[PDB]
């Protein structure tokens, strides 16, 4: 999920386009 | 782009810094 | 509460705020 | 919706309780 | 309205969000 | 205190009342 | 240091820069 | 108060340490 | 992406997301 | 300059990335 | 003025607070 | 370095002012 990839891992602004609708 | 660490509120800040006006969804389950 | 004035981010941060970990949908019309 | 009304008005933490997930 | 952990920073702004101009105080001690 | 039941611990809006003026 | 302008939230961000965990008071009049 | 003050006018980070506990 | 418009500190958190611990500058005109 | 633009007008994210270290 | 721990975004918006329209650099290595 | 001296260590805003142009 978001928080494995992002908080827990790390991503940078493209994997975060993945949550806009 | 850095990839670094988003947690909480640092996270959807980073979601609206993104999506904007196209919204976003947010579910960490 | 008091009342809410909320403009860009900080709604955002209103609903991290009020619905944490449960998630929540940013959806501008 | 909300995200207009809490900019343009004012608007309630118990609104945006709906939102959540 | 979620229970979460609020600490420093992010703590004064849930303060600021549920407060506003009634004021508030902030004592951790 | 707001730490021990804020931070350490956990709260909601409701808690946070109680150090408004 | 520069002079501030800070409204809102803002101002908040401030006086716990300022405080810290030494606590303060934010008193709209 | 400083409150309106930092936000119609200026204000100084000196005038903000009145404030502290 | 979505376009910005960043003012204030608003513009210091964007280049923060986008540059993290590589570091940035802050430089007004 | 990218300070004055992106509050003036808009700005890109692309853009920001040339004031990295 | 007190002294404490200040990291990552809290860390920038310090600066900004701080130097304003002087501008800063944030290189942390 | 800064990390060291704010993060890692304390500072208070006169260290900051370090950093500034
Ligand atoms: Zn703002
Ligand atoms: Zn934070």
């Amino acid at each position: 999920g978001i928080v494995e990839q992002c908080c827990t891992s790390i991503c940078s602004l493209y994997q975060l386009e993945n949550y806009c609708n | 782009f850095v990839k670094q660490h988003l947690c909480g509120s640092h996270l959807v800040e980073a979601l609206y810094l993104v999506c904007g006006e196209r919204g976003f969804f947010y579910t960490p389950e």
